[PDB]
């Protein structure tokens, strides 16, 4: 079983790349926050509109 | 009956031999460790690749 590992790697990888991507949306979705966030303190400051 | 007796010896003699050897041989055959055994393995690039 330790002599054939080439077959076996495809699969892992999909995972791992699979899992990249999961964590580049949510760090994107935190992203989004953190702009409408600061819009908000844009309407808490005197008026800017 | 004596030729019984002095053939009775000899076998005992014997496997008492024989079961020494075998001791001896399983505790040559114990001290080989993994390593040893996973030197001949053929192609280590998938094998490294497949940790990493």
């Amino acid at each position: 079983k330790l002599e054939n590992l080439k077959d076996k790697l495809p699969d892992i990888k999909s995972i791992h790349s699979k899992l990249l991507l999961r964590i580049g949306k949510l760090q994107g979705l935190y992203d989004s926050v953190q702009v409408i966030n600061r819009e908000v303190e844009g309407l808490s400051e005197g008026r800017t509109s | 009956l004596p030729d019984l007796h002095r053939e009775l010896i000899n076998s005992s003699i014997r496997l008492r031999y024989d079961k020494y050897q075998t001791r001896e041989a399983q505790l040559l055959e114990d001290t080989k460790t993994g390593r040893d055994v996973a030197a001949g393995v053929q192609n280590p690039k998938s094998i490294s690749e497949y940790y990493s």
